[PDB]
């Protein structure tokens, strides 16, 4: 017997990386899954050592950032590496979430990884939330206050346990050194969710564009797929290059190069960019503790839709009016997005609305209605 | 919202530094700092930079231990315990005008002037607004707009009225190069200058990109004939059934 | 070099009858002051020496090497302190 | 006995229930006979002791 | 080393918060704050105690409040951007006698008296080398001892040679509660409250200790039964063989 | 099927803290696993907590630890639960060992859990030297100073590592921010280690006092073990709170309550207690770099017993010649300790260098000697 399978240690990589049986017809969209483990390694490296170099108190947080810009031996690219990876994280977690929406991937037997998917995409928000607050500029302290101040509606306790958050009556420095110690605890309690996810997957393996079984045809991971991830890898890391070295600053915040300043409120407080889609959720509602529920439950209803899916087919390949539905839904998370980050009038207001309840129809009324028919048309169709 | 509370917006001039493979001008960089030194310094600081980062960008060693050594900054303590002060050094911050906040607001009549250090990224637009704010002072405001007491129009700065009044006219600088000091060729430069400020990596950082866009772009091409090299088995798999 | 329940890689057993009785039928402290007193005193005393030979060994050259080195930083021990350094 | 193991341990929910009651008095007895008793043998030399004279 | 160099080593005195289940004597805290208010603070600052940590210690709340608004404080510039002063508050540290250290070693020949919030934790011995020091003065120094310039001999101090004269002599001080004030009275005192300086936490971290030992305790007695019970089939295991 | 069998992730817990067959005989040093995974544990918990508070700038550091000790809510407790659960994972982890050495645990087959547990020696010695130095007292100062500049006994790299490793051209600022970024990793390293281990191990399982074969006579870890790991834990508990309430300075320097002076260099620089056995052994060799060489020699050469233990027998329960070399061995080791701490004076200097050719000579004399010797005993005398 080989070591690599004779060996307990070896052989548990053994089975992730080398020998594992995959499907042979994986897409590129199955290339999400390796970006997302780079965007970890990435986020890891430059952020343990930007920790070396940064300090959590409020009176030198934001200048520990500029001297990292100004003084540290290629500060200026860890810390763009830093904050641009935290993008790239989101496009490529929607990406694999889109992936696993239109393939089917959340249906039985992938339940479970699907499952602790929703998990780690609720612990990649609280990560990437807490770090943004570290710069201690004006988006990161009103930021942190108004979305602080959501936990406020929680009914009785509500203030409460905000001042807790807090550890005072605003957002300051324990506050901020608070941050920092859960920002650098999180990515480590996401790569181990990360890796549950991988353990529920391998008994079921990797599901595939068909949607059929791939026990008839399989592949080894490697070198198949080590060599088709270079390919991502490095259409990645060109679109990493681009951003980082030259347009460093395009998707973040003039306003986060002003230091907080609790006195003068900035023109507008948006969250980031990957974080709008909730945020226009959340103002669709006019109750705030309703705003809230919605807004949690715009993530957590994603758990339903191994029971809404009523289909007996795995996936929309086959599935016309399925890949419409998907193409609206999708679109349409992407126009709430954007009302996340216009001002509050008219129209927007209600156009927010609507979009707020075509984002909840899809889970609890088209998906089970669509699916319930495509079923009844496979079979009358084929007979 | 009105166009007016966003302010107008300002028009893409074409800076020597926009340019995947472009520098700034060093030389509107040295005017700039000269324009920043006589006419900004009055009023803003530029408390990021220190007389070492001048150095091998716009001026030489000398000329900025020159202008070091003419600043008194505080020192350590005699052996007294008395305060004292020394002569500056290159590691030292350029000073800035007032004391406090206090002081900077009761000089300008409420207004606190920023620091100008990260300005050109603290803004939208970057040196186009600063270009276009301080060249875009009208004679006369817009027939209408009621201006608050001690604010100017421009209309590139959001809601109209701001506390900074026009500074920059022909020939309020002379420069050391010869260049005429017109009033868009001191905001060109002091632009330059403060978006040099607020990023003075930029130079080496698009030229390091410049290495990785080759080196990546060729490691992606190398990626695609390896993959399809590893594949064509699979790909190139072909079945005979014959049913049992 | 070992199974699991069921295949744990004993050799094959026979002719062992094994007996026990429940927990709430026991006594848990049965035969306890018996134990403290005279099964502790066998198992320490059947011990005893491979724990006393080295301590008392360690001790002892710790005990001549502290008492030497506090002597020769007297007054007295002045003359000795000169030749050791 | 049997009374009280049919009401207070045989269901599980039960016995949990009865112990977390047990643990609420427990904290809450404990905590006030220790401060009794720390005041006791630390008489007079306690702010509390001293307070009056100020 | 020599004893000399070591220095000697100060006796176990009987402190009332020795003891698993003591405080500290308030009495004495109060008193001893006042022997550091009026001979120790002359050279000797506290930084580490702001005026509100007095107070349910050793003080009510006027009274330490009373101390704090006799002095005065920097406060914020006023609207000019002019230094101001304002009295103090509770939420204020006791300010030290020396604005540097410098100044500090200028007024003590040389050497440079600690602060005293750590004191009694930053040195082997505690309160009983605080005391043994204040009042281990010898008239005379032992025959033969060579004193360098501006030192005193003090046995408990290593190298014998220390830079701070005695200063407890019979009533330096008058007590406010009546106490006669002796040199051992005073350095028993300030060696309590500055003990209680180095680790306010002490009277409620016993308490709790008290607490913990005895539910730990209990529950390792019933951790062992509840073990015996469990094993019991297991030691109580008995075989009979007979060999195939 | 018992769900805890057939769920892949509740079977992995099932294996290792439930249905894991377990010798029906360890004896109460068989608990040191389990207390260094609450050590373990409450170093986590405790320190991600000093963390919210702590500021790593040297100019704050001091103070910060200060106003955690005088301000913070509970902080005196976390602070000083944190201080001495740092020993007390010492006395655990030299008893876990010392059980190890004594009952032959690192022999076949069970080497690679023994090889991978001498780095997780090495790595709790890092993490614990990180973590003292992030005090920026006087010993943590000289602490750092003395024990990085034996980096500059590596040779012709050796200052420029050096410089290197504190960021400066001393110790001082960047050295105790990046100790506090590395400080706060290495405990996850730790426990990814003190995992691979396990799993390692579990291919033979536990051995046992005797040294035979369990595999006759299996117990289920749970409840046997479960409840008899109870009783070390509330002594462990025990323990602790009489340090932590009634004494907790008892194992700390006074000196640590001066802030860091450059100037001013203690009276005598020792490290934490721990470390005394390894740093005698250092000033044993006259030669900066031979002590240094020794001094992880003295770790390293750990991985050698399994070779240099000739015994055709595990373990020293039978052994009467193998159980006094063992006692003598311990107890140097403690001299050791002890000569670590005091001046480097007559008569110690010689007494180290005699302690130090001992604690090597076990290895590569004695125990395979003894070892020799007995399994000739143990055939002659039985015939
Ligand atoms: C960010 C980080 C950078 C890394 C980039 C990784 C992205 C790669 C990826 O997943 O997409 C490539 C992916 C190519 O992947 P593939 O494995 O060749 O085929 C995957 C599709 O299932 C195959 O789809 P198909 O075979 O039906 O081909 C459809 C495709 C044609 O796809 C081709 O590439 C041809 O064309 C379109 O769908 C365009 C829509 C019409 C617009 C007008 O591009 C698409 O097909 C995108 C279509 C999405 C809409
Ligand atoms: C630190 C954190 C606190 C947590 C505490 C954990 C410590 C527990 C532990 O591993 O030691 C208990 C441990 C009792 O464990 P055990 O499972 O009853 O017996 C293990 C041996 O087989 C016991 O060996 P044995 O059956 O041959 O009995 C010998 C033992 C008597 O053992 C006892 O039962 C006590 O007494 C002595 O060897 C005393 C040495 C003679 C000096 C005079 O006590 C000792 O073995 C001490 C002897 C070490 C030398
Ligand atoms: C924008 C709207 C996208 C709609 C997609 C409709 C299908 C299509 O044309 O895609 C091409 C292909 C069609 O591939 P296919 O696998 O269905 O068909 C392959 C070819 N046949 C049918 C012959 C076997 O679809 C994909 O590859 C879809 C992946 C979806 C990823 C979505 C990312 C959005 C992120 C938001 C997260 C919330
Ligand atoms: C100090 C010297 C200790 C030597 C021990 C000698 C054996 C003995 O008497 O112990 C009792 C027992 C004897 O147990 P045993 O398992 O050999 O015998 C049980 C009884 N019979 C023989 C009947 C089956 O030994 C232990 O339990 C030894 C564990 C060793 C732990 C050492 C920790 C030191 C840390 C230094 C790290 C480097
Ligand atoms: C981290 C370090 C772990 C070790 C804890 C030991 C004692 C710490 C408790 C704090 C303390 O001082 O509690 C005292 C009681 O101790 C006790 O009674 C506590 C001893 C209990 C030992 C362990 C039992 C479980 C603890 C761990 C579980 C934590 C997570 C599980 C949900 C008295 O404090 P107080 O009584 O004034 O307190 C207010 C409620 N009246
Ligand atoms: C004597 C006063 C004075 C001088 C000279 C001066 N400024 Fe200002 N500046 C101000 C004040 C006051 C403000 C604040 C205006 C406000 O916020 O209403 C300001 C604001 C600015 C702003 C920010 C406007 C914004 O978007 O918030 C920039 C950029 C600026 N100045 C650049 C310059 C440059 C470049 C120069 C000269 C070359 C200059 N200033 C000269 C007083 C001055
Ligand atoms: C007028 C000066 C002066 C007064 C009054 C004074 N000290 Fe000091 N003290 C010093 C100086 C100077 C040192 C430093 C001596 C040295 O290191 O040589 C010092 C050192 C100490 C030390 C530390 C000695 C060591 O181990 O490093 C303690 C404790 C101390 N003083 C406490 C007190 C207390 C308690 C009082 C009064 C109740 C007091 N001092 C009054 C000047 C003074
Ligand atoms: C999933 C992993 C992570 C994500 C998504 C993430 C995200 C972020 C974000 C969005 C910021 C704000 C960046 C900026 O605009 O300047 C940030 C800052 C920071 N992060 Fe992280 N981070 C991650 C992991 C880590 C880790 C493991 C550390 C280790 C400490 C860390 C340390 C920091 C530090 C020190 C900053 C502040 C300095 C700065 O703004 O660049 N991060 N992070
Ligand atoms: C740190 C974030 C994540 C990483 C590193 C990660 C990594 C991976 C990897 C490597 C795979 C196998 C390869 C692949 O299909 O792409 C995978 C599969 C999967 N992931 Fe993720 N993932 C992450 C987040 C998520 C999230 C947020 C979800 C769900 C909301 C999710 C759900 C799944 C599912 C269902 C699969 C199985 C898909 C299938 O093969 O059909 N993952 N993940
Ligand atoms: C194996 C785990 C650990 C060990 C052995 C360890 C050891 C130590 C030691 C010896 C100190 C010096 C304590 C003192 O004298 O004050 C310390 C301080 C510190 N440790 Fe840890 N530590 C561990 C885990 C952690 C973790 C996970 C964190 C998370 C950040 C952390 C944060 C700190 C902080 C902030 C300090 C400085 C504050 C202080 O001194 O108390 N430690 N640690
Ligand atoms: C964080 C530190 C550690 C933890 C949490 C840990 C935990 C454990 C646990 C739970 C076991 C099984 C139960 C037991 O035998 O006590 C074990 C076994 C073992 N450990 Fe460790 N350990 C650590 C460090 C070490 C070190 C430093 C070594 C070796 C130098 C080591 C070598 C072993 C070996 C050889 C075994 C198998 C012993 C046997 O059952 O015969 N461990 N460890």
């Amino acid at each position: 017997m080989a070591l690599r399978k004779k060996n307990s240690l070896l052989n548990m990589a053994n089975s992730y990386v080398l020998d594992s049986p995959q499907p042979s017809n994986l897409n590129y969209f199955w290339n999400f899954g390796s970006l997302l483990a780079l965007c970890l390694v990435i986020q890891l490296a430059t952020g343990i050592t930007l920790a070396m170099h940064y300090t959590s108190h409020a009176s030198l947080a934001f200048d520990s950032v500029e001297h990292i810009m100004r003084d540290v031996n290629f500060g200026w690219f860890i810390r763009y590496a830093h904050a641009n990876t935290a993008s790239f994280f989101f496009i490529c977690i929607y990406a694999h979430m889109g992936r696993n929406i239109y393939y089917g991937s959340y249906k039985t037997p992938r339940v479970l990884p699907w499952s602790i998917g929703v998990i780690i995409f609720l612990l990649l928000i609280i990560t990437a939330f807490m770090g943004y607050v570290l710069v201690f500029g004006q988006m990161s302290l009103w930021g942190a206050t108004v979305i602080c101040n959501l936990v406020s509606a929680i009914p009785w306790l509500g203030e409460d346990i905000v001042h807790f958050l807090w550890g005072g009556f605003s957002v300051g420095n324990p506050t901020l050194q608070r941050f920092f110690a859960l920002h650098y605890l999180m990515p480590f309690v996401l790569a181990v969710f990360a890796l549950l996810h991988l353990i529920a997957l391998h008994t079921a393996g990797s599901s595939n564009p068909l949607g059929i079984t791939s026990n008839v045809d399989k592949l080894s991971m490697h070198p198949y797929y080590s060599f088709k991830d270079l390919i991502t890898v490095f259409a990645f890391l060109l679109m990493f290059t681009l951003f980082v070295f030259f347009s460093p600053d395009k998707l973040g915040h003039p306003d986060n190069y002003i230091p907080a300043n609790p006195m003068v409120t900035p023109a507008s407080i948006v969250p980031e960019w990957y974080l709008l889609p909730f945020y226009a959720i959340l103002r669709a509602i006019p109750d705030k503790l309703g705003g809230v529920i919605a807004m949690v439950a715009a993530i957590l209803i994603l758990l339903i839709l191994p029971i809404v899916d009523r289909s007996i087919i795995r996936g929309n390949a086959f599935k016309p009016i399925s890949k419409l539905l998907f193409g609206f839904f999708i679109c349409n998370f992407l126009l709430l997005g954007v009302l996340g980050q216009v001002h509050i009038e008219p129209p927007f207001i209600v156009l927010g609305q609507i979009c707020t309840i075509f984002y909840f129809s899809y889970f609890l009324i088209l998906l089970p209605m669509v699916s319930t028919i495509e079923n009844i048309f496979f079979y009358i169709g084929s007979l | 919202m009105t166009a007016a509370e966003h302010g107008l917006h300002p028009a893409e001039y074409p800076w020597p530094q926009n340019g995947m493979l472009s520098t700034f001008d060093h030389a509107s960089l040295r005017r700039g700092y000269q324009v920043y030194k006589e006419v900004c310094a009055a009023c803003h600081s530029l408390d990021r930079i220190a007389w070492r980062n001048l150095v091998g960008v716009t001026h030489t060693t000398d000329e900025a231990k020159a202008f070091a050594e003419e600043l008194e900054y505080d020192d350590e303590p005699d052996d007294e315990g008395n305060p004292r002060k020394r002569p500056g050094k290159l590691a030292d911050y350029i000073p800035g005008p007032y004391p406090n906040e206090q002081a900077a607001r009761a000089a300008n009549q409420g207004a606190l002037p920023p620091d100008l250090s990260l300005i050109a990224k603290a803004r939208h637009g970057g040196a186009d607004y600063i270009f276009a704010l301080l060249t875009g002072y009208p004679d006369e405001p817009p027939a209408g707009v009621v201006l608050a007491p001690g604010m100017n129009y421009n209309p590139y700065f959001p809601g109209g009225g701001i506390g900074m009044a026009r500074t920059l006219f022909d020939g309020v600088v002379e420069y050391e190069d010869g260049t005429p000091a017109t009033t868009s060729q001191m905001a060109k430069d002091v632009a330059a200058f403060l978006t040099w400020a607020a990023e003075p990596e930029h130079d080496e950082r698009k030229k390091l990109g410049l290495k990785a866009i080759i080196v990546i772009s060729a490691m992606l091409g190398l990626s695609v004939y390896i993959k399809k090299f590893k594949w064509s088995p699979i790909k190139n798999r072909k079945f005979i059934y014959n049913p049992p | 070099y070992m199974g699991w329940w069921g295949h744990m890689g004993s050799p094959p057993q026979k002719g062992i009858a094994g007996y026990t009785i429940s927990p709430f039928a026991a006594r848990p402290f049965a035969g306890v002051v018996h134990a403290a007193i005279f099964n502790t005193f066998r198992r320490t005393k059947n011990q005893a020496l491979f724990v006393i030979l080295p301590v008392s060994f360690f001790y002892y050259v710790w005990t001549q090497a502290s008492e030497k080195n506090e002597w020769l930083y007297t007054k007295a021990g002045r003359h000795e302190l000169a030749k050791a350094l | 006995a049997t009374t009280f193991y049919n009401v207070f341990v045989k269901r599980n929910s039960a016995f949990v229930a009865t112990i977390l009651a047990s643990a609420f008095v427990f904290d809450m007895t404990f905590e006030t006979a220790i401060d009794n008793f720390w005041d006791r043998i630390n008489a007079g030399k306690q702010w509390k002791d001293i307070r009056h004279k100020y």
